[PDB]
């Protein structure tokens, strides 16, 4: 996260930490969404142009953590994967349409102070909150500068931008199943996610129950922080279908 | 720089 | 879950974190 700020403790407490086995390192962000489910960007564990394709034995979720790179001894909860769900129309070839996972636990975790789940948006407050100018927050343990890591979890809330303004930032073909976050070069704040924080949650407190929903998935963008560069998330709501499917048939 | 986790998660 | 979304530390003790009300305020 460039130009956010350290998380409170439980401020986030479905923010998850993708792990890898060996060498032991943070591969991505991911979010806790039932005590046996576990949502992430699919390019977090899928991208063959840079060699990428984990299974599920490769990677462990670290949950009610704080601190990137201590274990957290009574306070966070590592679990194993029973298997990894890939969405089946994800473009990693194009532009990275669709690019969602889902990942399900060997175990259920228990949730606790530090450990809880985020909502996913219902249609009604996916049309509410999912408007240009609405803030949601993004969270996680990535690069603090474009090219240097934090000690603990970082925030950043940043405003949904309109689709043609997005749009006109890049050379991308962006879809429906995308939508993106930031500042304007004229509006003078600043703040993005970066590398490290893919697959971490775009959240938004919704004004008519007081819960937080999970909105986006951090999957791309052009650097981090640049003026006229915005961030891209994958759109949650519109992916549920496929969610609740596959949560449904193997859940 | 990570801080090893306990054996019993590693395989 | 029935009660997703609700912090434990904040939503659940009524108690707001720093910077939730620049969301709230967002929301026109
Ligand atoms: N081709 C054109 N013209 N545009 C699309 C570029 C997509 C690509 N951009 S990138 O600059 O390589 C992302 C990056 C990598 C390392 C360090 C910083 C930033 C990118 O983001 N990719 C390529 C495949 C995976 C994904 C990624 O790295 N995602 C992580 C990520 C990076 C930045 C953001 C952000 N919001 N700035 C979000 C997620
Ligand atoms: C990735 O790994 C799986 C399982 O080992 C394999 O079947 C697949 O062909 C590999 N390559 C992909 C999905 O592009
Ligand atoms: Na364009
Ligand atoms: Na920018």
């Amino acid at each position: 996260i460039v130009e956010g700020s350290d998380a409170e403790i439980g401020m986030s407490p479905w923010q998850v930490m993708l792990f890898r086995k060996s060498p032991q390192e943070l591969l991505c962000g991911a979010s806790l969404i039932s005590d046996r489910w576990v949502l992430t960007a699919a390019h977090c564990l899928l991208y063959p142009p840079w060699d990428k394709n984990f299974t599920e034995n490769d990677l462990l979720v670290r949950i009610g953590k704080h601190s990137r790179t201590r274990y957290e001894r009574n306070i966070e909860k590592i679990s194993m994967l029973e298997k990894i769900y890939i969405h089946p129309r994800y473009n990693w070839r194009e532009n990275l349409d669709r690019d969602i996972a889902l990942m399900k636990l060997k175990k259920p975790v228990a949730f606790s102070d530090y450990i809880h789940p985020v909502c996913l948006p219902d249609r009604e407050t996916a049309a509410s909150l999912l408007q240009a100018g609405y803030k949601g927050r993004v969270t996680g343990w990535g690069n603090l500068k474009e090219t240097g890591q934090p000690s603990v979890l970082q925030v950043v809330n940043l405003p949904i931008v309109e689709r043609p303004v997005c749009k006109d930032s890049t050379r991308i073909r962006i879809t429906d199943n995308m939508f993106c976050a930031g500042y304007k070069p004229d509006e003078g704040k600043r703040g993005d996610a970066c590398e490290g924080d893919s697959g971490g949650p775009f959240v938004m407190k919704s004004p008519f129950n007081n819960r937080w929903y999970q909105m986006g998935i951090v999957s791309w963008g052009e650097g981090c922080d640049r003026d006229g560069k915005y961030g891209f998330y994958t759109h949650v709501f519109r992916l549920k279908k496929w969610i609740q499917k596959v949560i449904d048939q193997f859940g | 720089d990570f801080e090893e986790i306990p054996e019993e998660y590693l395989q | 879950e029935a009660d997703c979304g609700l912090r434990p530390l904040f939503e659940k003790k009524s108690l707001e974190d720093k910077t939730e009300r620049e969301l709230l305020e967002s929301y026109i």
